[PDB]
RNA sequence: AGCUUUGCGCAGUGGCAGUAUCGUAGCCAAUGAGGUCUAUCCGAGGCGCGAUUUGCUAAUUGAAAACUUCCCAAUA
RNA sequence: AAGGUAAGUAU
RNA sequence: UUGGAAUACAGAGAAGAUUAGCAUGGCCCCUGCGCAAGGAUGA
């Protein structure tokens, strides 16, 4: 090998790891003051979401794949290459851009109020394009307009007359003093005052002050590592600006907001309305919950740092789904078996013929009242010496092109599928139509009904043909006045023949059975009638609930059958 | 023989089924299958198990 | 051995210069019978065979051109200028002066990729542009 | 870093103005540059270490060119060889420098390794009349006196002949498995091994046939890696051959260990890794009976050593027959027929003789045999 | 709250600050494409498959 | 050609061995010396 | 444009439009003058003379010295130069454009030879020699 | 008169179309391309080089994804 | 000392 | 619907991007059109 191999003294997998480093990686972090401690220092604190645990962190990035699909220069492959630095370098901004470390003259950014000491590279790109397009200016904007709409909104007991803004300049947003003030309300006859605190205070004395006017003004900062004080920041802030010869405040009493975006933590400092500070609290508190320019900033944040928020989970449960089946706008499902089902001949002496019968999957949507039936060829479907993997590959083309062929809204929102194993290149296949979703489903439809009806059973034998076919709903829904019970009744059925096709039949009145119309693959119900006909259906699963089981039959119930015939049980 | 000049990449004029069929023969199809995104918890693996 | 076309006289540079199209014009400031200029003008001929097709290299004496060292404070061996689409490039690699190259190229492969940075950022149309390769330190370790 | 650069710029601008003074510039201009063509062809003529013969040029020419080449050639190496003292000392550098100085090396390296086979060839092996023929004599008597079956060649049946097989596979896959890409020639390779592991009876069946019939190999090519005190040798073979050799040294070696055909004492042992190896050297010196007592009435010698004539001081006439008399003996005939074959570079090749490929796959299991030949020849029959 | 009074993705209401903050909205193609959209997902709340029942029914 | 004709080359050369008396001219007097 | 005159009249700076590149101050410079400059050079001139004499002399002799253990480039191939005038016109002229001692090898093919049949030989002596077939 | 064999170009469907293919102003040519099976021999080009049309339309990101008037005081 | 000039656009 | 208001500008890509589908072309099976042409049968 060209390349040094430096455990030349033992191979791996065949001494064994003899070596256990298990316990450095816990002892290394928890020593560097924990995993909240060392995340303190590594903008975390600036995504809202409570991402300590789940949280997916890209290595990769489209970019990656971009660049060496592209077969890049050497520049090119240099640049692409440099990604992960400016990455986690941006991810260290606070810990890497304090005061005691690189000391120097200060310098700020084109038009934000972000600090950086010593010129870093990598850093002053990855600031700029979080940044870019005015984006300090925009949250100061979005901001101010929150605060001046919660006080308007709520202008009756603050006594508001007047609730405006000044004619601020466009650069005094990031700029260090306020010398203009941001908000000005101007009371009906008199304001009471207190003296000027923060907001963690509980003690008010209103006669401080009397005063027909009030301020508030938005500190938009960036936190370090080491200056993420928000309340000690917004202490001395306030002192400054306040008691100083270039700012220019219309009234002496008012209150200034402080937002460190690092931090992401909202402060307040000086005097308050009466009844208003808490007013104020939960007002700051709502807006930088769902800010919008504070969204994007996150939003921003998020995808420069490839760190992917947490992946949900997917309701893979179908108990409440069933019941709220006529609730979902689009469902289908589709049985993934069916498509690589396979005709076994049989012979005493000769090798059984395990010839495919037909592509389709014998897919349904009782939601949708109707089924999509996508038939292909039997050879199209299995072809020679191909495994159950190849077939799964190869259905999942097909059923992202069935999808594909139907219109997004016609498309099923949710496809319950509860082949979870095939729902992955399913969900794979979903990825490729973000605007539909795909879960995890419980209750299992009982597909083995199609193979047991001659009339579907036939129809596999007429669904050889390559092209996709048409397959009507059930009459029996059309006849029940229900639809979402329609799926029910069906459902009952199909789950006795795929107990018991030959009792099916039997258990199904042939009133009901002698029923079919040219509009549907299966016959039509006698309404109430049916359900006397299916209750023998449903016996049937009875018997062999109570023959199998320890239950006995009458033990076995309604519920739980329900559940049973909609295949809830995993 | 001197190097090709690097000029600004040029997007597809329009997206064919034959250079989809080409994008479908050659691609990052199988790239895309493998997730690169790592947990912010620690994984089971050692420090330096490469 | 420092075949490369060479400006005889000073304003003669200024319309080469001034005579381009699509492409970046390199002069090399500096005197061939200098040692590091000679090894710099080495590199700059081995260059000029795979990159001619964009890249043109027009070297110039110092003392046949005065005209021109006080003009962009050419007082160093080994300058490089980066005259290019009539506009001098801030080409950044670590270095304080960040409009001039005024050593010999380690490797000829970085001074490829180095003139079709500048190549690239000059067609963007941007006046300035980094390197890939900071030479803020030289490795020497 | 400018006085190689200052040097070679000297050599090539005073040879290009004696140019210019014997061509009359004054009637003839173009054909002076295409001079330097032959130049810089001269001077990689002579790093390729490649005849260079050029009738058109004129004698007198031909004379000033190779002057120039010489005195080229005596810069070069002299410089190679300076700076890689220089970073081997401890001296500062940086990637180009040793890159180039690697490059340098390698080229001087595979000259000398040139004109060292060349003298084998000449000068003939170096293997005294009737002493070779007295180490086989006791290497042989040495193995009667163990009494053990030899090797015979790769029988129809086998026990794990698959799982030999299964087990070259992946060792070659680990050589590239990991990586993130592989080049066309590793893809190859990658494809090859996928081929033979889809079909082990058919790569079987053609492995015993290369074994029995093929007695002439591709080149081998030859890079060096740079240690920063040494160049060690890293040698790429074809995949076929790989994959074969694999097999082959994997099999040697089931079936020595499977007769005790290695006597415990050769220190690389699967058994101990190197430090529990030197711990139980410590302890087999201090279970000796007068291990320590003795510096009372006698004295103790411990003597470590290293035989620095092992990979380019070999004749191949006796490891033929060593292993001929260790194994069957189609399979040592092209085991020493893949040991003598060719050796490409970037634009230098030559032919192995006397030296061994430390690339082949089943190197190790002639390097161990050989080296038991010394331990059996200086150790003793008895001892 | 946007002119059809519901409530907007924070995107949107990015899309509107920038537009508002530029003085300036987005392009005659994109108002269409954005018109369409709104279209569209209006018609997808509002909600063919008994039509294709009934040409079925027909042998 | 990218390269500069015959003639310029032959005068850079001269130029060259004028200035640089190291490896030129009758006597070595210095780097930048303009007589050897 | 190599090989073009250069149109007088026009300053080169000027004509072509640049920007001062300011990299740094005090890097760049930026008659009763000329005679005072005159003057402070022949200043100059004699405070060097103090020691220029011997160091002259001391700088020659080492030169010298030199030049015996190692000559310029060009002295290496003097005589090959001076050689170099006696080709022909019509040798250079048509450059291509385009870019006794006996078998040494027989003793060591005897020696092998040698080798082989003595190690044949021995291997009569060996009684459980075994082959394949 | 019907019918059939076959190829080019065009028309239609189907099919493959990154071990898929043409381009060549290069090069060996039915006067014999090029063979390692057949060397009184097979008979087609060999193997380089240059690379994998045009048109419709969606969708995504971004503040803006480019088709020839704003705003202000009051009003008609 | 420094290794810390964003470029662009007409005035 | 009047009238006018309309250092500075803009700012890390805007020297308008990214991704994707269908048809055609080319290739080739079948068939058709145009068309060279021979072969035999029947009244």
């Amino acid at each position: 090998v060209l390349k040094q191999n430096p455990f030349w003294w033992t191979h791996q997998r065949h001494d064994g790891k003899l070596w256990n480093l298990n316990n450095y990686r816990t002892d290394m972090i928890q020593a560097l003051g924990g995993v909240e401690g060392i995340l303190e220092h590594t903008l975390f604190k600036g995504t809202y979401f409570p991402t300590w645990e789940g949280l997916f962190w890209e290595k990769a990035s489209g970019f990656e794949e971009s660049m060496k699909w592209k077969k890049l220069t050497n520049a090119q492959r240099s640049g692409l290459n440099q990604i992960p630095n400016r990455r986690f370098t941006l991810w260290w901004s606070p810990t890497i851009n304090r005061a005691n470390v690189y000391v120097g003259f200060q310098v700020q950014l084109d038009l934000t109020g972000i600090f950086m000491h010593g010129k870093i590279p990598t850093l002053k790109i990855s600031l700029i394009q979080i940044f870019r397009a005015h984006l300090w200016q925009k949250i100061h904007e979005s901001i101010v307009m929150d605060l001046c709409q919660v006080f308007d909104q709520e202008l009756d007991a603050l006594e508001i007359e007047t609730v405006q803004k000044e004619t601020i300049h466009p650069r005094k947003s990031y700029k260090m003093n306020s010398s203009c003030a941001d908000i000005l309300l101007f009371a009906s006859y008199k304001w009471n005052v207190s003296r000027p605190s923060l907001l963690a205070d509980s003690k008010d004395v209103m006669d401080s002050t009397t005063t027909q006017k009030y301020w508030i003004d938005i500190q938009l900062r960036w936190g370090d590592y080491d200056s993420h004080d928000i309340e000690r920041y917004a202490r001395a802030k306030f002192l400054d600006y306040t008691t100083d010869n270039m700012s220019i405040y219309p009234s002496p009493t008012g209150v200034l907001i402080a937002i460190d975006l690092a931090y992401n933590l909202h402060s307040a400092y000086g005097n308050w309305f009466p009844g208003s500070k808490p007013l104020i609290q939960q007002a700051m508190a709502k807006i930088m919950k769902a800010n919008p320019a504070l969204y994007v900033l996150r939003e921003r944040i998020r995808k420069g740092l490839q760190l992917y928020s947490s992946e949900p989970t997917e309701p893979y449960l179908s108990s409440q789904n069933y019941g709220e089946l006529f609730s979902n706008q689009i469902i289908w499902f589709v049985d993934d078996t069916n498509v690589y089902r396979v005709t076994i001949h049989k012979t005493f002496e000769g090798n059984l013929t395990t010839k495919p019968i037909n592509g389709a999957i014998f897919i349904f949507n009782p939601r949708t009242g109707q089924l999509f039936l996508k038939i292909i060829h039997t050879s199209v479907w299995a072809g020679q010496k191909r495994l159950g993997q190849l077939a799964k590959w190869k259905t999942a083309e097909e059923v992202a092109a069935l999808i594909r062929s139907l219109p997004v809204e016609e498309q099923p929102k949710q496809i319950i599928v509860t082949r979870k194993g095939m729902l992955d290149p399913l969900e794979v296949h979903l990825l490729d139509f973000p605007n539909i979703v795909i879960k995890g489903s419980e209750l299992q439809l009982p597909f083995q009904a199609c193979l047991k009806v001659e009339k579907f059973g036939d129809l596999i034998l007429k669904a050889t043909e390559p092209q996709m076919v048409l397959f009507n709903l059930y009459d029996d829904w059309l006849k029940t006045i229900s639809s979402y019970t329609a799926f029910s009744r069906l459902i009952l059925i199909l789950r006795a023949l795929h107990v018991n096709n030959d009792r099916a039949k039997v258990i199904l009145k042939p009133d009901k059975t002698t029923i079919t119309e040219p509009h549907h693959i299966w016959p039509t119900l006698t309404d109430e009638e049916w359900i006397k006909v299916e209750v023998q259906l449903k016996d049937l699963i009875l018997a062999d609930y109570g023959k199998k089981n320890n239950v006995n039959v009458a033990s076995l119930t309604q519920s739980e059958i329900r559940d049973i015939i909609l295949g809830m049980e995993i | 023989k001197p190097l090709p000049a690097p000029l600004d990449g040029q997007r597809k004029k329009r997206g064919g089924r034959r250079y989809r069929k080409m994008k479908e023969r050659l691609g990052l199809t199988e790239i895309r299958k493998q997730a690169n995104r790592m947990s912010f918890g620690e994984i089971e693996e050692d420090a330096y198990q490469e | 051995s420092y075949m490369l076309p060479h400006l005889h006289n000073g304003w003669q540079v200024d319309q080469a210069i001034l005579s381009e199209e699509d492409r970046v014009v390199v002069i090399r400031f500096g005197h061939d019978w200098d040692p590091t200029c000679m090894k710099m003008d080495e590199v700059l001929y081995s260059i000029a065979e795979k990159v001619k097709n964009f890249a043109v290299i027009y070297l110039v004496d110092i003392t046949e051109v005065p005209d021109f060292n006080k003009m962009y404070e050419l007082y160093d061996p080994c300058t490089v200028m980066f005259f290019f689409r009539n506009k001098h490039i801030m080409i950044d690699l670590g270095t304080g002066n960040n409009n001039k190259i005024n050593w010999a190229m380690e490797d000829k492969q970085e001074m490829v990729d180095i003139i079709e940075t500048v190549y690239r950022g000059a067609r963007k149309g941007r006046g300035l542009v980094v390197s890939p390769k900071d030479y803020s330190t030289k490795y020497r370790y | 870093q400018r006085v190689e650069s200052h040097f070679d710029l000297e050599l090539r601008a005073a040879v290009m103005h004696d140019i210019l003074d014997m061509m009359p510039e004054g009637i003839k201009q173009n054909k002076a540059r295409t001079i330097l063509q032959h130049l810089s062809e001269a001077w990689r003529c002579w790093k390729a270490n490649i005849p260079w013969k050029v009738p058109g040029l004129p004698t007198p020419i031909e004379n000033m060119i190779l002057r120039y080449v010489k005195a080229k050639a005596d810069w070069w190496t002299n410089t190679a060889h300076y700076n890689r003292e220089r970073i081997r000392r401890g001296a500062t550098v940086d990637k180009t420098v040793c890159k180039k100085n690697l490059g340098r090396l390698t080229r001087l390296y595979l000259k000398a390794e040139q004109e060292r086979q060349h003298n084998y060839l000449k000068d003939g092996p170096y293997i005294t009349a009737e002493e070779a023929v007295a180490v086989y004599t006791t290497t042989v008597h040495w193995l009667e006196s163990r009494r053990f079956s030899p090797i015979p060649f790769p029988p129809l049946s086998y026990k794990h002949d698959t799982k030999l097989l299964i087990l070259a596979l992946e060792r070659l896959k680990e050589a590239y498995s990991v990586k993130s890409r592989l080049n066309q020639s590793q893809r190859e390779e990658l494809g090859l091994i996928e081929q033979a592991y889809d079909n082990p009876h058919e790569a079987l069946s053609r492995i015993k046939r290369h074994l029995l019939t093929q007695r002439a190999f591709k080149e081998v090519g030859i890079e060096f890696m740079d240690l920063y005190s040494h160049l060690v040798p890293v040698y790429d073979v074809e995949p076929l051959e790989k994959i074969t050799d694999a097999y082959l040294d994997q099999y040697l070696w089931y079936e020595a260990d499977k007769r005790r055909l290695f006597p415990p004492w050769i220190k690389p042992a699967d058994t101990e890794p190197p430090p529990l190896l030197v711990y139980k050297w410590c302890q087999g010196i201090n279970n000796l009976q007068d291990v320590w007592e003795t510096s009372e009435g006698e004295c103790n010698v411990m003597l470590e050593s290293r035989f620095e004539k092992m990979y380019e001081k070999i004749d191949l006439t006796l490891l033929n027959r060593l292993l001929r008399l260790i194994v069957d003996h189609n399979i040592a005939d092209y085991m020493t027929a893949k040991n003598n074959v060719v050796i490409n570079y970037k634009d230098m090749n030559h032919t192995n003789s006397y030296g061994i490929i430390r690339g082949l796959q089943f190197a190790s299991f002639i390097v161990q045999y050989y080296g038991l030949v010394m331990d059996l020849l200086v150790l003793g029959l008895h001892r | 709250v946007d002119e059809t009074g519901r409530k907007l993705t924070p995107k949107e209401a990015f899309r509107q600050l920038s537009h508002r903050f530029h003085g300036k909205g987005s392009g005659k193609m994109k108002t269409e494409r954005r018109m369409k959209k709104l279209d569209e997902e209006a018609l997808l709340k509002k909600m063919l498959g008994t039509v294709a029942l009934l040409q079925e029914k027909q042998k | 050609e990218v390269y500069a004709p015959g003639l310029d080359i032959e005068s850079s050369l001269k130029q060259l061995a004028e200035r640089r008396t190291d490896i030129f001219g009758v006597e070595e007097t210095a780097i930048g010396k303009k007589i050897g | 444009f190599l090989g073009m005159p250069a149109p007088l009249g026009y300053v080169p700076g000027l004509g072509r439009g640049a920007t001062g590149f300011t990299t740094r101050s005090d890097i760049g410079p930026a008659k009763d003058d000329e005679e005072a400059d005159a003057i402070y050079a022949a200043l100059d001139k004699r405070m060097d003379e103090r020691r220029k004499e011997r160091r002259e002399q001391r700088e020659k002799e080492e030169i010298e010295k030199y030049r015996m253990e190692r000559p310029k480039i060009q002295q290496q191939f003097s005589d090959l130069k001076r050689k170099l005038a006696e080709v022909t016109e019509e040798e250079w002229l048509s450059i291509p454009e385009v870019g006794g001692e006996l078998d040494m090898r027989k003793i060591g093919q005897a020696r092998n030879t040698l080798m082989d049949m003595r190690l044949s030989q021995v291997s009569d002596s060996v009684s459980g020699q075994t082959v394949v077939d």
